[PDB]
């Protein structure tokens, strides 16, 4: 992240920013991690030095909550359950020093961590520790404005450990599934049937080809965070073992309600039924 | 604008 202290005050709205794919090259980042709260844990300068961090992580934490909020209009649901559960991994992987992003200030908050607790080839074991002691807190932390301003979401689930690239993969497959539909709804209000007895509308109308442009340039987008975020998984995978998950689609199935992987990969790919009919003119 | 010590102690 290159800032620290605007995202510790506002949340950009949803998939106003789309995954980023570019900025380092064997990973796409999602929006909701580059604003990711660490304010504290950036500014701070043994048992006790464990302890300033823990209450440095706990406000972090509580804003960050907070945020996530207020980015859902207040709504206590699954999609404000889901952010929690993303953003206190991610902050479980920053602890651990298995964080991916590793960008701007997240940079600073390692080095501070390292000078927390040391750089020896025992101290990665000790982060993990210290992390699964604080995890429920954590968590805890981050549902506080839920607890006392508000006016379901479930620890188990999210203080389990997974690695993050599985985390993101999940994130990554409730963002298309919710995009979809709205990209299909803008293409068919333009593109849908003939514009004579013989020919497509996408054959000569110039709104309905903008339209299928546009779709083109989104559904693109996907392909390639599908092919950075699953390659990511298979090279993490192989370097690293996880019951019931063996490809990076089995997270997809069991992430998502009704997903079926021949359709998703007809999907990105443009050669499923809808997009054919609609933007192909033969 | 969130209370450290309320959000501390309504942690645990």
């Amino acid at each position: 992240s290159n800032t620290v202290m605007k995202n510790c005050n506002y949340k950009r709205k949803r998939r106003e920013r789309d995954w980023d794919c570019n900025t380092k090259k064997d990973v796409c980042i999602p929006d909701r991690r580059y604003q990711l709260c660490m304010k504290e844990l950036t500014n701070l300068v043994i048992t006790f030095r464990k302890l300033y961090l823990k209450r440095k992580l706990i406000y972090d934490a509580a804003v960050e909550g907070d945020l996530l909020l207020k980015l859902n209009n207040y709504r206590y649901n699954k999609d404000f359950c889901k952010d929690i559960r993303w953003s206190l991994g991610d902050f479980g992987d920053i602890i651990m020093g298995t964080d991916m992003e590793g960008i701007g200030y997240s940079k600073v908050v390692e080095n501070n961590l390292r000078s927390i607790f040391g750089t020896d080839e025992k101290a990665q074991q000790r982060r993990k520790q210290w992390w699964n002691e604080s995890k429920a807190q954590i968590w805890t932390a981050m549902m506080y404005s839920v607890k006392k301003r508000l006016k379901i979401c479930k620890l188990n689930v999210a203080v389990n450990i997974e690695p993050q690239i599985y985390r993101w993969i999940r994130e990554w497959g409730r963002d298309y599934v919710s995009e979809l539909p709205t990209e299909v709804q803008k293409l068919k209000e333009k593109c849908d049937g003939k514009i004579n007895y013989t020919d497509k509308k996408v054959c000569k109308v110039p709104p309905c080809q903008n339209a299928c442009k546009s779709y083109d340039q989104w559904i693109t987008r996907k392909k390639n965070q599908w092919d950075v975020l699953s390659n990511k998984f298979i090279s993490v995978k192989n370097a690293e073992q996880t019951a019931g998950i063996v490809t990076p689609y089995d997270i997809l199935k069991q992430e998502l309600d009704e997903f079926n992987e021949v359709a998703f990969e007809n999907e990105i790919n443009k050669r499923d039924g809808a997009y054919i009919e609609l933007c192909v003119c033969s | 604008q969130l209370d450290f010590e309320d959000v501390w102690n309504s942690s645990y």
